[PDB]
């Protein structure tokens, strides 16, 4: 009970972290970078996370 | 030292008494 | 009462009334208190005050502050923090250290203030053969000093934990019974008034009367210093000073006033040869009168 | 020379309540008023009452038209027992949080060099919600070094606010603790507000209309119970992963049930209950 209560008084500056756009990946290159195409927006190249 | 056995079990059964006490409090508090 | 101040003066007065006692009727009433009541200052003395009442068993002290310290209200996980360093000041607790660990990076820069001042307290005069943490606890209260970008409040504490490991130079203790098992007054009065320094930080200087010298003081018929040397029983490096920062004896010897710690104290004997004799036994500790 | 940190604003029920009720009223505009209230030492600053002010102004600024109101008002309650008089000004931020923007300061300054410990008071009508009020009192920074001297930890208790932060605060002004201090009557009226009829407890519910009830949840709990059975079937031909979705679109038999028991359980034992208390009492 106590976890859920304090996660439910974080939680209201957790949801003001700014969201994720959702691309599709269209192939892997170079270094260890990728195409996504972030829709309605062009493609981008971008990094990938260590994990 | 079956005296001290006996009496210091009995001061923990208190303890846990008041233990179990406390606990079911603080759980219908953070209910609310 | 409807104050919150009256209230917060209750649980004290609870705590100075049942100091020392185990009274199961006033950790009931503490506890249903921290856990009810709708002020945190009034949680965070509910919860302190279990120190005061429960300072002769130490060892039951974690097993009723855990769970409060592990809690969503940091007002309450101060309390918890404060309640373990009251509990088990001058004592070292395995149990306690372990609590407070995890609470010295908690995310409110007060809890954290509490915690480093609470684990001080519980570790004054220790040193890394009796207590396993005593080096990593110095090193995090440098850490948090030095950073240019840490909470002002945790600095606070930061500063005051270095002030009060190393106290009265490295020759005082803090025990709220003396070592004859009776309430000692002025330390229960200090510690109190220094716990109120939330409020105003004059009454940090208050642990001056919980500070109680550990040394073995020998004396004549005259009630004069003898220039004898007592014996600890006991290796160099353990219970010794730690650092001036920049084939182990198994013996050691210590001149007439000799700082020797309640931990040495059961190690400390005199040696036969000297023609002074302890009236009783160094074990107690404190003045000693000597025959010859 | 100091300003403590440890000074607070003890704001009144009916002084919270009015700034509330007029910020929303005014939901689009930043309305605004008068606090009255005592400079009781150097760590008080008492409001017990604000009184709002005839204004005038668009979504982007708000102004008072005539001082006369203000005079008149202020005698015509001294008149009948508030000789105190004015400490600050409260305005309402209709959603941006609480802080204060440059024609706020410079209402805070004219304030300011009337008094020296006026203080502001910004209330967010829109983003307060039942449990929690958003709230904060303000007063301004010179040209100066620290702006206020540390007794005590009760001003490092708040963790200003992202908005607030970026918006000016510890660099403009700097806040204030507010604190709700309460009277006997008050507490009891406050207490006494959602107290009911004494008749309403005991009076008893139409007996047609409580079996119907039984009735409807009863057959619901049927399909529910047969959703239950097709469910339990399940949760072992499921990833662990899998499990948590699967919640998700989809009703959850078990939750409808737990919670159709329970408030048959409450309705059925009060509903007896009443009856044989009423048994006994009425002859
Ligand atoms: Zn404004």
């Amino acid at each position: 009970l106590n976890a859920k209560v304090r996660l439910l008084r974080e939680e209201l500056q957790l949801l003001q972290e700014q969201g994720s756009y959702v691309g599709e990946v269209v192939r892997a290159m170079d270094k260890k970078k990728v195409l996504v195409k972030v829709h309605p927006e062009g493609k981008f190249v971008v990094d990938v996370d260590k994990n | 030292d079956l005296y001290s056995r006996y009496k210091k079990l009995q001061q923990e059964l208190e303890f846990l008494e008041v233990q179990e006490e406390y606990i079911k409090d603080e759980q219908k508090n953070l209910k609310k | 009462d409807k104050d919150p101040i009256l209230r917060r003066s209750g649980m004290y007065t609870v705590a100075m009334a049942y100091c020392g006692s185990g009274n199961n009727k006033a950790i009931r009433r503490l506890l249903h208190v921290a856990v009810s009541d709708v002020n945190d200052d009034v949680r965070r003395a509910a919860v302190e005050s279990l120190g005061f009442i429960l300072f002769r068993t130490p060892e039951q002290c974690p097993s009723v502050v855990s769970l409060l310290s592990e809690s969503y209200n940091p007002h309450v996980r101060y309390g918890a923090a404060m309640a373990l360093g009251i509990c088990c000041a001058g004592t070292g607790n395995k149990e306690a250290i372990n609590l407070l660990e995890p609470m010295t990076n908690d995310p409110v820069n007060y809890v954290r203030q509490g915690a480093l001042i609470a684990s001080a307290l519980i570790m004054i005069q220790q040193t890394e053969i009796t207590c396993p943490k005593v080096n990593q606890f110095r090193q995090l209260y440098s850490k948090v000093i030095n950073d240019k970008h840490d909470d002002v409040m945790a600095k606070f504490g930061a500063i005051l934990a270095q002030g009060i490991l190393d106290a009265g130079g490295h020759n005082v203790t803090i025990s709220l019974q003396s070592r004859t098992g009776h309430t000692h007054m002025p330390s229960v009065v200090g510690v109190l008034v220094f716990t109120q320094f939330w409020f105003w930080f004059p009454l940090s200087h208050f642990l001056s009367l919980a500070y109680t010298p550990t040394c073995v003081i020998g004396l004549n018929k005259d009630l004069k210093m003898p220039k004898v040397q007592y014996k600890s029983n006991c290796k160099p490096s353990t219970f010794a000073y730690p650092a001036p920062l920049e084939p182990e004896p198994n013996f050691q010897l210590l001149d007439n006033p000799a700082r020797v710690m309640p931990a040495q104290l059961k190690v400390l004997t005199m040696p036969e040869t000297c023609r002074y004799q302890p009236f009783k036994p160094l074990s107690i500790g404190g003045i000693i009168i000597l025959k010859d | 020379p100091a300003v403590d940190t440890a000074e607070q604003v003890y704001i009144s029920s009916l002084a919270l309540l009015k700034m509330l009720k007029h910020g929303r009223a005014g939901v689009p505009m930043e309305v605004m008023g008068l606090m009255l209230g005592e400079f009781v030492d150097d760590y008080t600053v008492r409001v017990i009452d604000v009184f709002a002010m005839p204004q005038s102004g668009t979504g982007v600024s708000v102004e008072a038209v005539d001082p006369v109101f203000q005079a008149k008002m202020l005698d015509m309650l001294k008149q009948t027992g508030r000789p105190e008089m004015v400490v600050g000004w409260y305005h309402s931020h209709p959603g941006f949080g609480c802080w204060l923007s440059g024609v706020d300061i410079n209402t805070q300054q004219s304030f300011e060099a009337l008094s020296e410990r006026a203080v502001a008071v910004v209330v967010d009508p829109i983003q307060s919600v039942k449990g929690k009020v958003v709230i904060d009192a303000f007063r301004l920074i010179n040209a100066n070094h620290e702006p206020r001297q540390t007794t005590s930890n009760l001003g490092h208790l708040n963790k200003p606010s992202i908005q607030a932060l970026i918006h000016g605060l510890n660099r403009h002004y700097y806040s204030i603790t507010i604190n709700y201090r309460k009277n006997e009557l008050e507490q009891k009226m406050l207490l006494n507000l959602h107290k009911k009829s004494w008749m309403e407890g005991l009076t008893l519910q139409d007996y047609s209309e409580h079996c119907k009830h039984n009735e409807s949840v009863v057959k619901e709990m049927l399909e529910l119970a047969k959703n239950y059975n097709k469910a339990v079937e399940e949760e072992d031909k499921m990833t662990p992963e899998q499990l948590a979705i699967k919640n998700v679109g989809k009703q959850d038999p078990k939750r409808h049930l737990e919670e159709h028991v329970d408030v048959l359980m409450t309705s059925n034992i009060v509903q007896c209950l009443a009856a044989m208390l009423d048994t006994v009492v009425f002859k």
